């Protein structure tokens, strides 16, 4: 399980004109370390950026819910081989859309089996939406009031609101209670 | 007869049933796993096997095959009815009549095939990936199919081990769970806390040493128990305990071990279980268990031995457990001879027949 | 429903002794701020010193010396035994109540209502047997009637049962010292034949 | 037999299968590790070995060879019988029938060989990496091979001491858990405290060596329980305590150890595991273990020197344990003796015929 | 689970003229980050959008629950299949409308079954009124006590009155106390 | 084990030139000061650096897991001798690509053995990316809101915003809850 990202975002979608309105290269270098912030807290992508989970034992038979949580379009199942045959699969599983457990739910049956070697790797496109405005406004606002902080404070110093960046996110984030066996 | 031809097709004709399956992750795990399951087993299998037999053929039961003998064959025989719920014998016959050998085929490498109608038309001996498919379309029919009392299944019996399986998962995990905590635990008799000057400090390797030295000699072992152990600035001892010590899944562990032997039979008396006494002396305990769960038991394998080996020579036989010779009934015997031995208005020819004993 | 309560509560510790994380105690490592943790070359030393030097049977009681930071607190259990212990006795219980087998008979643990076995028994075979066999034979001998021409009774026979001989003795015993009466009439008070 | 070519080869054929394993990490653990499984081994070869044997080779029986005894080549018999669930005899016989010697080979360096069709073929008695090879493709049958009860192996029986090999493990680290915490431990009756004017600060050597010379003479020793121990400013004495003293792992090491007699089927009583009390004053705690674990072990190695040895003389002969002579059974004897004794309706020459005595 | 809506709002029906009294893109900015915050901590829509409630399996059989709080006109139940052959159905089921528990309680029957594979979706319009001027007057003073704080202060910094923000938004919260199986 | 690295970063791929933006051997004299101290909490690599992990004996059979955790490119695995006559391996072991535990899963085997006194050693080149904006931004931020701390500040003195350094390097630290035999 590594899960690193295929395209990272342009910095054209991002909003520095509207970030620099609330307060460019230093801009824009401040909501991308406020976006990055708040998905690492939340796991979401905000942003819609393309994916690769490369997993090597899929944790049940009808699950391996997917980390990053607003999900559409799962591309490809490839299932490698040890040398690298590539033989992608194309039935067997469902994206189930699901804000809670985004998972892969499978088709009654146990899901494509991994070879001996040959990791298993899952490509999608996870997020809200492609641009800014399709975004939930208070996860966009809360961007805001941190990289508003980031920006007006540059090193670890010192200075709570009703509604904060704390109590923006803590809607979003994963809300788990098992640390069990399952 | 008449559903024969409706439960056959029902379940696959001409096809194996295959045996209930985790037999076999019950037998190594509930015979050979814990003693309680262990030796509830050996109790009966050694029981049923000390009870003589009397026919109303004993060649064949007192030296079967060249190898496993009369008792030898009959802890092999139960063993599997204990454990699996089905006892099997294989007969060779180069003789028309009374087979020369019989063959404790075990149950799990065993499955039934039902057929058409009824009754099963073979059994399936499959070791590896070879079976042998035995024939039931004759008269002899060379399998003995035992079994235990199954109310949902048709073909197999239910192993008390089955009922039970629970209660050796309990008995083999808290037990397991003891054997762990005494190879993978820390307790320390104390710590030697050292905060130092700041809030946090190491202190050197010339004072490691040091802290060693007048630890091991002087302040461990038997020999060191009370030390004063002066304490300077910024050292401290607090002492660590331990406070679960004893009885670590304790009396869920006895009482998983008393369900084991609630579903064998076995009285918790003569295996050794701990428990409030239910029966008083071993005279009343060993005489329930020849009652309850060994002679009901060998009164069905030796009534289907009786009907089996039948088909065999001519005459109908009838081969039944012998009560008067097992120790354990004397005290079920001598309140009989004691009844009609002081009942004197009854003459002496009316008496000797009343005990079994030929009138002379 | 008791069947429900003595398979959960027996399935109840199966499952707590299959999953469940007791520690022998925890190393807890602050650091010099409020958190950090230690690194791959200090969590090596952390380890062999544990595993060598202060688990096992053969460890027990080192004073493991804490420096400025580290500290040792032990964790217990503190619910170690009886996890629905006198609610599965007291299921099992309730079992053999409804099908009138006695807990003596059986194994289950609990107060002696019986004393030796001997009424035991004997009230097994009185209370939830014979009456169960006496409808199971009398519905064999009215159904099997219908088959040959002339009406069959067929019955339970108490003589030929090891468990009544506690009360076939005191009949015995009864009769038997009642030298009133002579020996022709006190054959036939027993079921012999008289001669 | 038919399964005999079915079995064999799905096991491989002409090839040594080893034994279970783990059978001598077992022996010198369970054996030789605590007194619980080393008592109970040694009480039950000891009364197999006392019970007389009669005849229905009496001279081999009484001196096998030149070293170990009639009483000795059971003990040694029974011995592997228990702790590896298999025996082996070899027989040398420089004349034709009823050979010189028997020999108790070991079981741990002996290994079965199946070969071509059910019985097998040889044993290995592989010692360092030298091999025998004896030969089972004849009649006399070299080496006597008595078994166990073992549901699923098909070669060997299943030891006692496997069903039992968590309760061993149980029983040997609760014991070493208090051997090693009476030799790595560190109790102190107290500790000296000293702080300083400072938050922290040590203490001279003139003021160390006069600190100790007040502790060593004035305040420790039996004859010293109770000084004062005035304390100035800084000074402070913090007694420490040892708050679990008795009973690390009480009740599970004896709750282990009653359940390693259970597996070989010793009671508590003779032994003296203390535990609740099963069995009521030895008179039938012996008499049960006579019955229940030792005898139905006694009849199944007679049994198999019965017909082992009857391979060497041409009369089949019968070998089987004599009850008559047990003085365990004493308590069985006496209430038959009084059951016929009292019945007087029956004559004399009948009742002696109910008790094995020739009439007169 | 997902209940992505349907269409956002105009913010030609957001009060913009009247948060600039109470103190237009950087208004409007702040509103619906602070409609948006009020909405996630009660609940509620506020503004009468649309929605799309497409989950996978049905809680119970009489049940299913709505999340979003005050409905009205549930539109259609569309029951599709794994290809995604749309097919609508019509009758069996009630909207049930109550603040406490929107939810669809069938008619005397067990609610329309799921394909394999075939997401149930529900499409709905929930919400106070299509207008501000329909709202409950203390959650609309409750978002203006919030966006003239996100105004007024622009990184998360410090400053509780006794109608405060809290105080108003303690009424419209879903109150439960159900962790447990059903 | 000791994992001393091949070869340091070179300093042309630090940026110095953001970081003075963010506020030239003075400033990136207090980036690496401030890298090797995230490194050191997160046991990370942040600059994909080439490593020798040198150790005596495997921990497990199909394990030994790699201190830093993002990999990638086992290159060799070298087994010496005593003497060193330096016979490298090629088979055997599969990198498995984790960010929670980078290991040696063998295929199927006992991993290669160890001669008595020849000292097995891994050399892999582990981290992100060669570059800086290949990084997550978020542990790119927290290297800068520390490096400004180290400029702005020289001695050990004295001033917790919100998303601070320690609130950015809780998600990359390794969390483990093994003190234990194995």
């Amino acid at each position: 399980m590594m899960l690193n990202e295929v395209t990272a975002v342009p910095g054209t979608a991002l909003p520095v004109a509207e970030f620099r309105d609330h307060l460019d290269a230093a801009l824009l270098s401040y909501l991308r370390a406020a976006i990055a912030a708040i998905e690492g807290r939340t796991a979401k992508a905000l942003i819609s950026r393309g994916f690769r989970l490369a997993l090597t034992a899929w944790r049940w038979g009808d699950m391996q819910t997917l980390p990053i949580a607003p999900v559409a379009t799962v591309t490809a199942l490839r299932l490698v081989d040890a040398a690298g045959v590539e033989t992608p699969v194309a039935a067997g599983w469902r994206l189930v859309p699901d804000m809670a457990r985004p998972r892969i739910e499978a088709l009654g049956a146990m899901l494509p089996m991994i070879p001996t070697g040959g990791r298993v790797e899952i490509d999608f496109t996870a997020g809200f939406g492609a641009s800014w405005s399709a975004l939930p406004v208070d996860l966009a606002q809360a961007v805001f009031l941190l990289a508003a902080q980031y920006y007006e404070l540059r090193h670890d110093g010192a200075a709570a609101m009703p509604f904060g960046v704390m109590a923006l996110i803590e809607r979003w984030r994963t809300v788990r209670v098992l640390g069990g066996r399952p | 007869s008449v559903t024969g031809r409706i439960v056959a097709m029902a379940s696959g004709a001409g096809r194996p049933v295959w045996g209930p399956r985790d037999t076999v992750s019950l037998m190594r795990t509930g015979f050979a796993g814990n003693p309680v399951g262990f030796r509830s087993v050996k109790l009966i299998a050694e029981a049923t096997a000390a009870v003589p037999l009397i026919c109303q053929v004993l060649d064949l039961l007192r030296r079967p095959n060249a190898g496993q003998g009369r008792a030898e064959l009959f802890e092999a025989l139960i063993g599997q009815i204990l454990l699996s719920g089905n006892g099997y014998l294989e007969a060779v016959c180069p003789e028309p009549g009374v087979p020369r050998e019989l063959h404790v085929l075990r149950s799990d490498r065993m499955a039934v095939v039902p057929g058409a109608d009824g009754w099963p038309v073979g059994y399936d001996y499959t070791v590896g990936g070879r079976k042998h498919r035995f024939d039931m379309t004759g008269h002899p029919d060379p399998i003995c199919h035992i079994k235990s009392f199954h109310p949902t299944d048709d073909h197999y019996g239910l192993s008390p081990m089955q009922a039970a399986a629970v209660a050796l998962d309990v008995h083999n995990a808290a037990s397991a769970w003891s054997k762990a905590l005494l190879d993978n635990a820390a307790r320390p008799s104390g710590a030697i806390i050292y905060k130092g000057a700041d809030g946090q400090g190491v202190l050197a390797p010339e004072q490691y040493e040091r802290l060693i030295f007048e630890m091991e000699t002087h302040h461990q072992g038997a020999r060191n128990a009370g030390r004063p152990m002066l304490l300077e600035g910024g050292l401290d001892w607090k002492p660590m305990g331990f406070s679960p010590s004893d009885m670590e899944f304790h009396e869920t562990k006895a009482a998983a071990a008393r369900e084991i032997a609630l579903a064998f039979g076995v009285p918790p008396m003569l295996i050794g279980i701990p428990g409030d006494a239910t029966y008083a002396n071993y005279a009343e305990a060993n005489r329930a268990f020849y009652r309850l769960t060994v002679l009901p038991l060998l009164t069905r394998v030796s009534a289907a031995l009786a009907w089996w080996l039948s088909g065999y020579l001519g005459a109908q036989i009838e081969l039944k457990p012998d009560l008067d010779q097992v120790p354990a009934l004397a005290v079920e015997r001598d309140q009989l001879w004691a009844r009609i031995g002081a009942a004197g208005f009854l003459s002496n020819s009316e008496k000797r027949v009343l005990l079994g004993l030929p009138p002379t």
